[PDB]
DNA sequence: GAGAGAAGCGCCAAACACA
DNA sequence: ACTGTGTTTGGCGCTTCTCTC
DNA sequence: GAGAGAAGCGCCAAACACA
DNA sequence: ACTGTGTTTGGCGCTTCTCTC
């Protein structure tokens, strides 16, 4: 077609719709290595000019260009996961996936976006939809939804609880009905992000959380991927109020594997950031069944 | 050209495939290369290991100080001809002003990190220590690329080649696992606290007055909003069409219309 | 008459005037006359700017500083990243080739590759061994005009920033060895200090997210060429030189025929604007 | 600790603000830091103006000036008025304490007889032969501070516009004889040429009907005095010294007892405000 | 003290009456002393007499080029060893330089004054030269006043003593008809035109922000009235009490309030 | 009393008022030198603190100040003259007649003084009481009343047509009734002032003026005093109409005196400037005759 | 005929140098 | 008492004047 | 009880030095 | 391509807080 830039301003809307209802033809990568070579081309040429516009220019974003481009990523995105394999393998549709990823992000960032307009065009089926993508295999895909669902859920007031809720299904069903889940180490990282801005006091349904879908989280043969940002996730937990503290220390030691293992050191780990917090304020009394359980 | 790039460097496929090359491609200059053919800690700084190493010459013997982050795995190497309290100080140092402060860290016991001087120092920087008695991964990696190095070439200053390792598995080489670099990952900004019941609003930049760099004009025309902001410069759009990095001597902060 | 009162005495506007002439004509008079011109050391120039880049590792500034410590001389090797302000300094014993290389790639292991780099042309700058070692990286690397120290103020103001924290560290300890001063100063500078304006440290902004794309550049200069009285920058000069054309003019600095046989470039704050002898 | 930060790093008030402070504690952690004070060449002090007379023939300023000319260095001795700006000027072959007085008896008769003279402490002015022809003529004569150039800043300037008439000429006859080029200066300058802020001339000033009296002066100064970081005027100093306490402190410059014997005048541009040790 | 002025200048009593003397000390002043016991142009630097004295001395001569304005006797003397035309250009350039552009000059006919350098010099600054063939009081005034002078310190370096002679007859003695001086006769402005059917209206000074010297502020204090102006500051009444001189650079020229 | 300056200002201008009726007092000078010494000092010290305060002040000239000040003024000046006795002497009232004069010079020059408020107070019985003292033979008081009356004139409109028929007349009386007169040489310059401001066509009344009192004023045998000053005026006259010179070189011939004498070369200075302006215009209508003349 | 270019004129902040 | 200052210069706002639809 | 001092805090132009 | 720039500092306007008639 033609340059966005080189328009003039009454139709150069109308231009950067073309181009947004461009990108919706899909392209396999998988199917075979050399297909449309050049219509791949211009499809990243268009990816790169649009996002390169976007983030220069204000008062570009206005009602008619809000819904279809979440279209677009709907077109590009949601869709059936590839194949599970258990190096990971990468995705042969890396290079458009990363643009459009990028598009998004900054797209998401544009100090005109208006958080009141998105209400009526991205609901649940939509969170859903992204939720479920956190499944891949693919780091680079978990990393930019990390960032973007981040982003989705400090912008948005209406959407929280049922985020909420979600990510404790989805735990639920991680940890008893299918092991096979690797998006667990960015969910964590997000879950952490949402809890230091906790206030005073604490809601019970964040006790329910801890004492239902975190605490447990221990018990999972893969928790050696995911140790740390779940370890920091209690940290960020427990330092609002040491009061609570004694549940979640009685369930530690009831979760520790009684027989020798690699996997023991982690636990230690834990314990002894806990500690580092939970000696003031005289805590004594859980000491003694903790160093019984240490002993043995 | 990832030829000469791999030539100098001997960095990994994955940095390779990040620039022009091709897989296939980065294979092939793979098998074509004579000389290549857990997380402890829980945030970046929380946690480091301090390590020595000993390199070995044809004739003479090198001290390697070594501190690596154990959320990254960020190495921070100093070469020295000896070894003691004030050296292991002067690493330290060195690595802060690499890496950053960081909160916690853990080392062997002998004759440096435990004399009263290096403690001392950690006082002074509100940094805890503590010894053991028993990663060397990170060793060997550096062992081998300082002698990929040397084998291509024997005639360096033992300094350009500690130099250019550090860059290869800082900034080139990616981690298998996350699919990142060591820079990138210890670097990153981590996500913002999200607080609650109270909308997580988006900043605003200022506004301001400008002027056009080489007229020697003498009056501000207008005042507008800033895209970026970097050192020295801010993002201002001169017109409906193009936009230009304008110093901040021809700046001047503003109030909005409104 | 106005010019022959002029041309006897070089009198000023206001003593043309009251002898009978406009301001027009006045104005004119003194326009016109070459040796009030020549010999007025005033001027009014635009100002130049350093070239700055659009993105982190682009284009940066090097320089090499004396440093005077426990009666030994040292070196300091300092690079500076045009975009966010981030600093790396090295302390030699000399200002050598090998030691510039050296400095280059630790700077490049702390910070990172640069596309471009500009330094005034040292003796150890312009050598066949530093521009190998830039070209074997692919980093290519220009020069600036000669005598005008202007022309990198960005490192400049640097190496004075980092001399200032220098002393004052040292003011407290003599005894505090060179190395650990210079750590905990670059630590202090690019982690710890704030950035006037724009409000951030410049370790933050050399790791800020690089989403923003790179915008476009346009290398369109102006197509016309004006006549220039002018000062040489290495040696200064009481009166002007002059006048004479501008082969092309880029923003910033004007090619002008020094002799009959080379020609040369001068900054804006070097030059006069002159009148068309036709 | 905000305090144990800074006594390590010297970092600055925003680095200080994000480890915790408010930013009036660490504003005064800043100030309250020798080593931050002593080594920033930073200062914020008023301006001094020379000062003058309220009526033509009050107070003078005089300099003596070099100019080369037909492979002979002539000394230009120049008077001005500080009231009304009028010049003038004598070429003499040498400085001496004969053509010092030769030159103010010229002035006298070609201006009139002034009150007060004040010049620079130079080697022809502070001889007695030069205060004994000032005192045969009841003529008070005061010095300057050391190695302040700026104190005569009137004369300096007028130096500065005689020096560029008389090149002006010159560009045009090489051949002139320099007294006549001096003789066509002078009319130029006090008959010709417009001052550029009141538009009249410094002859309608030197001449303007004296009707308006003296108006009355104030000897009452500031009673209280402060504690200075200073520099010498003499020797330049890349780090300030003291502080001290001043003994008093006049309008433009003040006491500061340099060594345990010897105190000093010291303007206001060399001076850095302190605080109490108590 | 008029005692010492006498003692140094030897002026006449008018002089010393303009001092703090009185009529009858000046009067003893003068006995006590030993050794003191028509207009043809219109306008000042109308017509000008050019005359060539010569000074006896005992073992040398000295030539006096002495140009005397023919309104307010307005003398303007250099002293030379010898005598040309340059030296009678250089002699006329120093009396412009003292008094001013005369507009016709009259002299004698010699070999100066009338060669063609002479009239070139003339030429170029539009003044018109007029030839005679034969005041002669001037020069014997001059004569009188160097010879005391001399007579007092014989010691003197022969310019000092033409200087003081200089300053004495245009300065302090004052003319006997008109009881004025000679320089004050010379420089007094004249009155200005009175233009017919058109009021003669006052000038006004301008108005300005000012700033109090010594004080560092930046905040301009209000704009007022100017009582006098000057070269390098101006009259400026900082409150309705008192006025100070405000220098130019602490000045901001305004507009008035109305 | 006290100092003006050191009053509130609610009084001061009362403080002013009493101050200026306290220079009402007269004081002698000729009848003995020594007489009430303290009191001519403080008169002194009183007219010189009052002229240093009103050229360093604004808005303190009000109405009731208007008055009286020229009061004071006719309290000092409007006097008896002393008698004649043909250097000249000097008046030994001199120092208090200076105070007051250069008091009223810059008062009459002050900003703030407003031209219509004098038409009720300063008339034409002031006119010709001041034009009255330029009889004295003091050469300051006839300085001063120059530069006094050259003021008066340009600032008033309504009194400018009787100073020109007074000086007329004072110019009839020295010309014809009596000889004796010596403020002649200032009054020339005045009138130049007046002439110079002159406009076009030129009234038939200055004609007059030229024809009747001004070239006459070459038969006294007085005119080496005033000679150039007069010549400057009818310089100042003939620049204005080239064409009205023919009768003022025809009278000008008429007036030469026919026997030898010293004043003759004065006539042929006049002659000269005439000459230089007479040159062009082809002017040789009168040329024969004044060669014929000046041939003899 | 009439409002838009064009010339005219006055004011000014930044630069400059006075060994 | 001690103490920086006066002139040059392209650009701007503002006023006066002339050639064109 | 309540408006005036007082502390707090953010912004800024001029000066300074980088061989 | 060629090209000056970033930090310190007393004063100011403005906002928040406390002791007094
Ligand atoms: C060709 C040729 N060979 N020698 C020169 C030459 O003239 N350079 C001198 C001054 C020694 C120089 N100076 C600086 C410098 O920084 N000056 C201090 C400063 C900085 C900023 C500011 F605004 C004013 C002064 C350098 O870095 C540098 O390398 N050189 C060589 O040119
Ligand atoms: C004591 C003692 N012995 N020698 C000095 C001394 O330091 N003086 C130096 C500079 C030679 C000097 N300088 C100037 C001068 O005018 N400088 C030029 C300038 C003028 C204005 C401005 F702002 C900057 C610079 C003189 O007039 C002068 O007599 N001297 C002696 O002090
Ligand atoms: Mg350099
Ligand atoms: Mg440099
Ligand atoms: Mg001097
Ligand atoms: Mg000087
Ligand atoms: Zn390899
Ligand atoms: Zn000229
Ligand atoms: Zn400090
Ligand atoms: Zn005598």
């Amino acid at each position: 077609l033609l340059h966005i830039r080189d328009v003039p301003p009454a139709d150069q809307e109308k231009l950067f719709i073309q181009k947004l209802r461009q990108c919706c033809v899909l392209f396999d990568f998988v199917s075979d290595p050399l297909s449309d070579l050049k219509w791949k081309e211009v499809k990243r040429a268009a990816l790169s000019e649009m996002v390169e516009y976007i983030t220069h220019n204000r008062n570009v974003i206005t009602e008619p260009i809000y819904p279809e481009v979440v279209h677009m990523f709907a077109v590009n995105m949601f869709r059936t996961l590839p194949p599970s394999s258990n190096e990971p393998t990468l995705e042969a549709a890396w290079p458009h996936l990363q643009l459009v990823y990028e598009f998004f992000l900054r797209f998401l960032e544009s100090p005109d976006f208006q958080p009141n307009i998105a209400k009526k065009y991205i609901d649940q089926k939509f969170v859903l939809q992204l939720l479920e993508l956190f499944d891949s295999e693919d780091p680079r895909e978990r990393d930019f939804l990390k960032t973007t669902l981040h982003r989705i859920y400090g912008k948005f007031l209406g959407l929280r609880a049922y985020i909420r809720k979600q990510i404790n299904n989805i735990f639920y069903r991680f940890i008893y009905e299918t092991e096979h889940h690797n998006g667990i180490a960015e969910l964590l990282e997000i879950l952490g992000s949402i809890i230091n801005g906790f206030a005073l006091p604490l809601k019970e349904e964040h006790k329910i959380f801890l004492l239902k879908v975190l605490l447990p989280l221990h018990k999972v043969k893969s928790l050696s991927v995911y140790h740390p940002q779940l370890a920091y996730c209690v940290v960020q937990f427990l330092e609002k109020d040491s009061t609570l503290t004694e549940p979640v220390v009685m369930a530690l030691l009831k979760y520790w594997p009684k027989t020798h293992s690699p996997k023991e050191v982690m636990f230690l780990n834990e314990l002894e950031e806990i500690l580092d917090v939970i000696e003031p304020s005289e805590f004594v009394k859980i000491m003694e069944p903790l160093f019984r359980q240490l002993a043995k | 050209s990832p030829a000469k790039l791999h030539s100098f460097t001997h960095c990994g496929q994955a940095a390779l495939t990040l620039h022009g090359a091709t897989t296939t491609e980065a294979l092939n200059i793979l098998h074509s290369c004579h000389a290549c053919r857990i997380r402890r800690g829980l945030l970046p700084n929380h946690i480091w290991q301090g390590d020595i190493t000993h390199f070995k010459y044809k004739n003479t013997l090198y001290r390697l100080h070594v501190w690596v982050d154990t959320f990254s795995g960020s190495v921070s190497a100093t070469h020295k001809k000896r070894e003691t309290s004030s050296e292991a100080i002067s690493s330290l140092l060195h690595a802060i002003a690499h890496l950053g402060r960081p909160s916690h860290i853990n080392t062997d016991n002998g004759p440096a990190y435990a004399s009263q001087e290096f403690q001392h120092a950690c006082t002074s920087l509100a940094i805890r220590h503590t010894t053991h008695i028993p990663v060397e991964r990170t060793n060997g990696i550096l062992k081998t690329l300082l002698y990929k190095y040397f084998s291509d070439n024997p005639n360096l200053p033992m300094d350009n080649a500690l130099s250019v390792a550090l860059w290869t598995i800082n900034h080139l080489n990616v981690l298998t696992h996350c699919q990142k670099t060591r820079w990138q990952l210890h670097h990153s900004p981590r996500l913002p606290p999200i607080p609650e019941e109270k909308p997580v609003t988006t900043s605003k930049t200022h506004w301001y007055y400008f002027k056009i760099p080489g007229l020697n004009s003498r009056q501000w025309k207008g005042p507008q909003r800033a895209l970026q902001e970097a050192a020295g410069a801010a993002l201002i759009p001169v017109s409906d069409t193009a936009a230009q990095w304008i110093p901040w001597k021809l700046l001047k902060r503003a109030v909005c219309p409104r």
